[PDB]
């Protein structure tokens, strides 16, 4: 009877954000970013490309509960790279390589096919 | 005088008509009722197994044989 | 102008039925009767 | 501190699953892709069914929880309609959607099969999988009854309810020597080989390895019969790649207002 | 009661196998031989075959009319 | 329905496989459950203690 709906879990609701930044103070560069109606999908491949990134000292998810769609993304880099930045990076460079990839295997699939 | 001349097997008291047949052959001590009640009955029931046949001719009827094959 | 049409119990057959009179087919005569769906917009969702 | 340069291979290539290998790239983005796969892939399917005369044996929600599971093939349409959430219009355009039609009733003596291959619908591209193997049973009529009735399809993903799953099943398996030590088999012996394992029949499991990183993915998407193979994987990426792009977008903004 | 459309765990469509399921059955084949025939790789497809109850077939015989 | 084909059984809205056996008492199925107690006209020599008896040929 009480059971959410299906829709609460990827579109956003009026007056929810899709991304905010909170800055830290236990420790000098590093920030919290949270995100709204998100799963482990779109936080797992930032943490992986933002451990490629020596600059970054930290990087990690998680999901405050299960049942909730959110998770926080805490970044600390470098004094001298600012968090934002490193976030922006990661995510050209990973859309990059998704890409470039695309492009790969659409290629593989036309010269698979009698060839 | 709707059921005078509607004919009775029509079409979901045929158990209903058959036990009607029985008991009506059971409570006639006579020997020519008692035939043609038993007639009466035998037809309905021919009648009733001709239509269920018809009706699971197909699915109802192969189903049966698979699961007695496979027994 | 709707009688409140009903549907007989082993006849199948329809019957109509207004307040205040017995409840009977209008053929053989039995006793139980069941009624139609609604008219109404009867809308699911395939969830 | 830059991404990497992933290489494919297609191992198979058939009209119902696809074999690709996946190396150079970080096990992250080979799980993600797989939840992709599964959840986060547009299609089309049954959604809104009106009932108007259904004299059955089966309840009436039954038959509605059925036509919702009859995949409906999408190679060109799914990418054109718009999801209904976000139509600018009232009651179900065809533009964001294709509408259906069942009218069986079980008239000779024999019992009805009644199938997919009875929804009829208006647009001629988006038809149940019966084009080239029977069809996908709904419910059996008898003498007497009927089942009338129209149905609206819609766009939508796996994430929402698991009609949008054009996926049976994914097959993702990586390093099938137990190289990485991912997993410790208590007796190796006991083990059987993997289909892609390299090793030959003498030895149990490849050696340690410290200095190395998952590569080599190896996928086997299975289409339910909806979307082709190929084409999911290509929706897929492209699907990621959107909402990286949207969430790009919105931190920018973000980082601007602040 | 019914042959579900698809498998609960993979998602494969098994609707459209009941009756090919029962024809082979019905000709020579045997229940190992006629899943791997169908096309039945993961033994959790199977069990769809093998677990289903017909009993949608008891539900038809009590016809409403005639 | 004593001794009645499947057939009627079905036509009559009814199942062959229900096993029967139970009263139908104002629209409701009753059932007799079976009560155990002592078999009569046999000799049960007991030896309660908590009483004035030392053996006691009950019967
Ligand atoms: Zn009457
Ligand atoms: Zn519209
Ligand atoms: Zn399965």
């Amino acid at each position: 009877m009480n059971a959410p709906p299906a829709f609460e879990s990827f579109l956003l609701f009026e007056g929810e954000k899709k991304i905010t930044i909170n800055k830290d103070t236990k420790v000098p560069n590093a920030c919290l970013f949270t995100i709204n109606k998100e799963d482990h999908t779109l936080g797992n491949i930032i943490k992986s490309q933002l451990l490629k990134d020596p600059q970054v000292l930290f990087a990690g998810y998680k999901v405050p509960h299960p049942l909730e769609h959110k998770i926080i993304i805490r970044v600390q880099t470098t004094p001298d790279y600012s968090p934002q930045e490193a976030f922006t990076n990661a995510i050209t460079d990973l859309i990059s390589e998704l890409s470039l990839l695309e492009e790969r295997f659409r290629v593989a699939i036309k010269d698979k096919q009698e060839g | 005088e709707k059921e005078r001349f509607r004919k009775a097997p029509p079409n979901y008291a045929m158990k209903k008509t058959q036990l009607l047949k029985e008991k009506a052959m059971a409570e006639d001590l006579g020997d020519q009722d008692k035939a043609k009640q038993i007639q009466d009955q035998l037809n309905e029931l021919e009648e009733r197994a001709e239509a269920l046949d018809r009706q699971r001719t197909k699915n109802i009827s192969a189903i049966s044989y698979i699961n007695q094959r496979n027994r | 102008q709707q009688p409140m049409i009903y549907i007989c119990g082993e006849c199948h057959t329809e019957n109509e039925i207004k307040s205040r009179d017995p409840i009977r087919c209008r053929e053989c005569g039995y006793r139980i009767m069941y009624k139609k769906r609604t008219k109404r917009l009867v809308v699911f969702d395939a969830r | 501190p830059y991404a990497n340069q992933p290489t494919v291979r297609i191992t198979e290539l058939t009209d119902e699953n696809v074999k690709f290998i996946i190396e150079n790239t970080d096990l992250a983005v080979a799980n993600s892709i797989r939840r992709v796969f599964i959840a986060e892939v547009p299609i089309i399917a049954i959604d809104w069914v009106q009932i108007d005369a259904n004299s059955s044996v089966l309840h009436d929600e039954f038959i509605a929880h059925r036509l919702g599971l009859i995949p409906l093939t999408s190679d060109d349409i799914v990418d054109k309609l718009q999801y209904s959430r976000d139509c600018t219009c009232e009651e179900f355009c065809p533009e964001c959607s294709v509408e259906f039609t069942l009218d069986v009733r079980c008239n000779e003596d024999q019992t009805r099969h009644v199938t997919s291959r009875d929804l009829i619908s208006n647009s001629p591209r988006v038809i149940p999988v019966t084009s080239r193997q029977d069809d996908i049973l709904i419910v059996k009529l008898r003498k007497g009854q009927e089942l009338r009735l129209r149905a609206y399809a819609k766009k939508g993903f796996g994430k929402e309810h698991a009609k949008w799953n054009p996926t049976a099943g994914v097959a993702f398996e990586y390093d099938p020597d137990n190289a990485l030590r991912h997993t410790v088999y208590p007796k190796p012996e006991e083990w059987p080989k993997s289909e892609y394992s390299e090793l030959d029949e003498d030895e149990s499991q490849a050696p340690y390895d410290p200095n190395g990183k998952p590569e080599r993915f190896y996928y086997n998407v299975e289409s339910c019969g909806s979307l082709r193979p190929e084409t999911i994987v290509l929706s897929a990426l492209s699907g990621l790649k959107k909402k990286l792009s949207d969430l790009q977008t919105q931190l920018s903004h973000e980082i601007q207002s602040d | 009661m019914i042959i579900p459309v698809r498998c609960f765990t993979c998602g494969k469509i098994v609707g459209n196998k009941w009756e090919a399921y029962l024809g082979l059955l019905q000709a020579e084949y045997t229940e190992g031989d006629a899943l791997d025939a169908l096309g039945l790789k993961r033994y959790c497809c199977r069990r769809m075959l093998l677990a289903h109850v017909d009993l949608i077939e008891k539900l038809l015989n009590y016809a409403p009319l005639e | 329905l004593n001794g009645l084909t499947d057939r009627d059984l079905c036509e009559l809205n009814e199942c062959p496989l229900d096993p029967g056996g139970y009263f139908i008492i104002n629209g409701s199925e009753k059932v007799l459950i079976a009560q155990e107690k002592m078999a009569t006209n046999t000799v049960y020599v007991f030896a309660k203690k908590d009483s004035k008896y030392a053996y006691t040929g009950e019967c």
